[PDB]
């Protein structure tokens, strides 16, 4: 169905700075796109659902935006616990995940 | 464009489009609908159903029920039965 | 293993009725829509009918409109094609075909899986 | 406290069958549909199956269509996934994921709550 | 020859209770559900209550909810309507009506066979 | 629930003519609508049930038709005994009656 | 060897009463429900009445509602049909038909075994 | 054999209502949209109304806007045209016509098949 | 209830030739439809029940199929004893029979 | 007989909100788009807003952009115009008028049928 | 809407001759125009649809051509049964018919 | 006269369980679905739970999913709400609300009739 | 689900004039929107249900209107007992309430 | 509906060469077009679906391209097994097949 | 067991009018319920047994009705000698009495 | 048959505080569930029978409830004598007891 | 009634390996399905009843599962005495058995 791509593969940022992750879809998924955060040894956790709506318990640090085929996830001021690999899913047509973007120390 | 035609075009195709996807959508909502009507339906059929199975059901439990009331029944008739056989 | 097997073929006389059955296995039957495809030698392949996943809508070709009836039963996983008032032009091989390899909303109408086909011939 | 605990993993040989189970607690189980999500290292996450709230409809991915069977038991709050005719491509971590954080008619298909995951390996 | 006759009519003061009875003959009483229908000059026909074949379910109109009570006795072939807390708006002619001409699962809720009716007047 | 209206309030037709009685529902009732005939001092009589089906004993003179929110009852050659007030009932959602239409001599 | 023998037929005047009797043998009588079926030339086969296994429930066709009474007596393996207020439309051959071949919960209402039939003629 | 037959014609007085019916057979009725065509001698052929396949959309000619009502029922394969407030301009032969011989998405609005036509005259 | 129609009324067939019979229902019947065979002077005999299930003792010659509102009874190689009138019954909503279709010598 | 009746008029103070309703009968309401027309003495006719056949696209005039809201209910055959934050410049006669007499793709935007109009006065 | 006129009103052609029929629209109808044959006592029949395509069962003797506002219909070899009146319809904008051109024996 | 009265209110410590009960009279209790609605000052009105007429389906709000439990007993005309694992966010007045004024198939989910409300305080 | 907002927070009107309260939804709720009135110390009372239908016993003064995402509650000529808080509910998708609007003496 | 034509009818290429098969539509079919391979005695097999996407199990040797009214199928280096008749189907409007192009030995 | 409740406790009436007495049981009693009349100074007298059957010697003025959980006692034209307290008994499950209700002069 | 479970195993409640015990069933037991109290060295004492009815001599302090599969026992203001182990029994299907919940000092 | 099928007819597993057996029903069976183990010359022995419940004396090695129409029986680590033929029974509608699956040495 719809292939999901994320770029860049790895983002290097030091704590306190803003880190932006991007997600792209081959075909338009309107505004049905969820972001997940996975730490090593842990199951993915739902951060954002829809296009920008934030899951309960998630701090206002995480901010997502975009519609159609261009999606971005923005961490306003990345803390120590925000170092992980983030996956991009669209549920408009089927259920396809992105390869995943890893955020690491600088 | 404010000057676009607002009336419906009658020349549109009235036939069913066969190229519509015949596969069932996996993206339909799998969650139960809380907005369904919770009230009982007065428009249901009040008549009996002759189409129900008239045959005896062999799958009923054949074992003696232990949950039957073991206490004696005070509501049984205390009067002597006149219909008992009066002959020898 | 999407395996499609046609059956009920044979030889009939013009103006009579014939029925083809198609037993499908190897996939969730009630999730996909099926087709019937007819191959006439000297003419090629031509489409016959299509039926929805739950049997709601049925569409037939112009040449078989009103004479052929397509149906399905999701419980025994079968596709049926009732052929009433057969004519000489209806001699060909009939294939049981599935629509699409997988679900895609914007891409449907191609036959991802075909059956081996059955031969239906009418004559005197 | 939505808690999902999988089980039934282990080692299998290709061509055999494994049955995974998922225990759900902390929510009204019968009011929600459940998914299965598979994580393969080097490939990422990929969806496997989904079932309706009452188990009426079941949808499977292309790579698992016809081999995997999803089931549910609303009286025991359990989600099952029968995996027949396994292949070496099926070696990965299987997550039990609930659909949606709360009921929204226009927004469904994201995984609000995940389980810890179970490991199924297919090798000789 | 299905004949439905009612009784229990008369004149009662507002705030008092009246009981109507309806005798049914000419059909198997326990296989059908019976209605009560209200006719007021200047307002037309109005529905009041319905009872199931075995008396399991009872549904009343909004204007009579909580004040009227419908009941049936399948052993005496009688239909009853207890009318407590009567108000001046209840002056009408009350008909005993049987649901449907015959059993049709997809068509029920029309009153094929009516009774002659009784007049209930509430005034001081 | 569903508000039922009839038009016209009264009809004047000579015997042997065709009299048409119309009925309208506020919302769709599909094909669940019956017609009743009431003579002065008599209980209503079921003529047509569902949308068109005729009760046993009803002459072929009475013809009911219609679906959705537009229903009509047609009397092809009205006789002397067909002068009465006719009621329109829906039973798709609840049990409501129409105001009634009277057929009178011309 | 399920054998059904009807009796009680003959000629009666309109408005009088005739009682048909059906003797059953070759099966456990009390475990099955029995039907009465009517065959009039020019109209075809017509259903009349059905009785439950224990005689609890009785259902009748519209044309025979309130005039025909079906009954059973499990101690003699007999089926009875009491015909009151007979009319000229009631002349036919009456068949005693057992319901179903074997007990199937989801399939009941077909007549596996028919009786020889008896002729009831109504005229002057 | 696409056969269209009309009925409900006759003689009516101005200001009254007439209902025409159109029975269609030989094709999948629910998949196609139907029309009504008016033939007034001295004027030619005049289009009246068109209805969608499922009755979702209805369109009427300017001369009959607000007076004529077209309707369909797919369970009986029949087409209705309710003619209210008839005027002496409305005398003509009314034809039931199907849209297109087959489905071409860019070509629709021509009448592939016509009925024999029913004659409607309004006068005193 | 359900109006049952059979077509054609009579089919002309020779021994060894495959004969077909059609049955149609006014409304949906699903998969509850039985076929009966009546020979002159004899009570009807249950051939098929459900939609295709065959009664015990019925030769595999008789084949039924269909669901909803289209049911057919097919005789693969009609023999000499297979000449009779066949009835179509539904037991989904009520108990109604068809007019019956007679097969005769050609 | 295209009949359009306007209501909701009266006198309101500046800075408040009024609602106008326009009932339409005599034509297929859902197949046409309606307008709102303003007539001010000493200025002439002034356009207010336009709505599509289903209300998908709405266009307002500059003098009322961002303050007036147009809406429609095809199930009730009514046209609404919500005038929020009214000012002294809004006092005029408001006309509900249908677009065009009949359908013409290249000719739309002229007014065929007008309503009698309602008066809205904004003053202290 | 679009005004359709046909010229000439009547044509006189002997059997075996060719007949030319002209249809003209007030505005452009592109390539959406059908031709109809009506015989006395019969319903109109579809001969040509689109701009040139021929309906099934219609012999290749009938040939239509033209686009825009000028359309022509030609009968290459008129037979005995082709004597009738021909109507011109456009369905690009609305549904309007032409007055009709009659083919008469010469 | 429909009266809804609640009980079981009071003050509890966080992490403990409280049981609210609601008594209903003046209507056929078993024919309607009941709601629990929450009012916290500074937040507004809030929905909690709903139960079907016979208690087949129960739906809870997101904030209370997994902790609260709604039940009913049609033989005592009472509505219950088990509040397990209470937290300080649950301090509010809890109302017993009945769905709809009367039965309408396409219009349900609005609280026609409310109870007086009971106060639940969670603190130490 | 759908978040409902009401503007203005408070509206000041003296008895006798016209008072309008507005309710707006984030997503379309069609015509499923109920209004409630709550007096100090009292439970809320259902005034208007659907989009315009009035509950039994409610005076014709309270007039409801609107559909989709813009709703209004109109009071024709306010009395003294109509001073309370008015809540806006949507029941199309879930069950959410508005913050409430105060009406107070001017 | 849409008539599908191919050219040339037959192509002669020795194994290891490149063979190109062309498909042309009367009207635009956008990007909905499938290519099927049929060997004698075997049912057709789906090679390419959409306009370029390859069915699962098809080697990268087969390459489809084109859109609108001009399509082509390229076999970069045919083996012995790639010798068969190839059919071009459009499913944008209807379901029509091409006559078939055969690839044989050179 | 089964608890009986009577309402109202006392009723005020003048001789010649109709008096209604209600009895309600917690659980179903089918049709086994008796009414007793006790005057001050002597033992209660059995008026009605079963659900409606009258004891021998009881005037037809005393009328009983009801089954299941709702029972009523109705006196057609209440007289003077019969002013007393009335008791409701159930003998289907155990033997319980109602609290008793009183008829008094108005 | 039916497995009885109770949670938590032990509850710590100081005198004057409210104590709640839970009992859960694998399958529905309707309203047939009795509660017992056992002090060390003594036989269990029946507190509650049915679902909420209280045994004779039991103080109104003990208030139980629940039906179906969820049952609870509430002690309104626990005294010094209310420190014991409480057992849950169901008698709808068989006779099975719960593990028992102990109440101890805090 | 229900035709019961098992697949495969024979399974070959070495001791210590896991053996799984499948049972399929023609129609829905829900949770009423029993497994029986028969050794040569011995009567069948009840292993599983219901859908998963284990008979007394059966080791935890045997684990039944499934519901509806798909049932599986799993032997976690088969020893030497677990070589036999396993029959599958449904008692939801009638009493039907399966053909029987034999477990044999490898």
């Amino acid at each position: 169905q719809i292939v999901m791509t994320q770029s860049p593969a790895t983002v290097s940022v030091s704590p306190g700075e803003r880190a932006t992750l991007s997600c792209r879809a081959s075909r338009s998924v309107t505004s049905k796109l969820a972001w997940y955060q996975q730490k090593p040894g842990q199951a993915p956790r739902l951060l954002i659902y829809g296009a920008s709506t934030r899951a309960t318990g998630i701090p206002a640090r995480f901010s997502g935006s975009g519609s159609g085929t261009e999606f971005t996830l923005t961490i306003s001021s990345l803390q120590s616990e925000d170092f992980a690999v983030y996956f991009c899913q669209q549920y408009n047509n089927g259920f396809t995940f992105g390869p995943g973007t890893k955020v690491d120390f600088k | 464009d404010p000057n676009a035609n607002p009336n419906v075009d009658p020349n549109a195709n009235p036939n069913v489009d066969p190229n519509a996807n015949p596969n069932v959508d996996p993206n339909a909502n799998p969650n139960a609908n809380p907005n369904a009507n919770p009230n009982a339906n007065p428009n249901a059929n009040p008549n009996a159903n002759p189409n129900a199975n008239p045959n005896a059901n062999p799958n009923a439990n054949p074992n003696a029920n232990p949950n039957a009331n073991p206490n004696a029944n005070p509501n049984a008739n205390p009067n002597a039965n006149p219909n008992a056989n009066p002959n020898a | 293993q999407v395996q499609l097997v046609e059956s009920g073929g044979g030889v009939v006389q013009p103006g009579r009725s014939l029925r083809l059955s198609c037993a499908a296995s190897g996939f969730t039957f009630r999730n996909f829509g099926m087709h019937w495809v007819r191959q006439t030698p000297g003419k090629g392949l031509e489409w016959v009918a299509v039926i929805w996943h739950d049997g709601s809508n049925k569409f037939y070709a112009d040449s078989v409109e009103g004479r052929f009836t397509i149906s399905r039963d999701n419980s025994k996983n079968m596709i049926y094609l009732q052929m009433n008032s057969l004519r000489v032009e209806d001699t060909a091989i009939y294939y049981c075909a599935r629509d699409s390899l997988f679900y895609d909303h914007d891409n449907s109408g191609y036959y991802g899986y075909w059956g081996q086909g059955t031969l239906v011939t009418v004559s005197s």
